[PDB]
C-alpha cells in the first residue's frame, strides 16, 4: 500500500505520529472481504462442512 | 620602456556589499500545524546594502 503512495506520507498533524500497520491490516483485511463480496467467491483457504 | 609614461587601465572587480543598515528585521512564526509542538522560526531579514 505505501510502495502505491510512493511519495506520500500520512501523519496526525498535530502530534509526529504516523498511523501505524494496524490500520493498514485492519482496512486489508475489510478490502478483501469486500472483493469476495464483490465476486461470489472464496478467497482465502477454509474449510468447510456442507 | 615607460619610466615617465602615463598607464589607464579598464578592470573587472568582484561585486561586494556591506550591511549599512537592517530593515524589516524579525519576521516570525510560531509554526504548529503537522509537529511534535509548538516551534519559532525566524523569517527573512531584509537588509540594506
Amino acid at each position: 500500500v505505501k510502495a502505491y503512495m510512493f511519495g506520500i506520507v500520512v501523519q496526525n498533524p498535530d502530534t509526529g505520529q504516523p498511523m501505524g500497520d494496524e490500520f493498514y491490516n485492519h482496512i486489508l483485511e475489510r478490502a478483501v472481504g469486500k472483493a469476495e463480496r464483490a465476486l461470489d467467491i472464496s478467497i482465502l483457504p477454509d474449510t468447510q462442512h456442507e | 620602456k615607460y619610466e615617465n609614461h602615463t598607464v589607464t587601465l579598464k578592470i573587472l572587480m568582484t561585486l561586494r556589499y556591506v550591511v549599512s543598515d537592517i530593515l524589516k528585521e524579525s519576521r516570525y512564526q510560531y509554526t504548529k500545524f503537522n509537529q511534535p509542538k509548538s516551534k519559532f522560526e525566524n523569517l527573512p531579514q531584509k537588509l540594506l546594502l
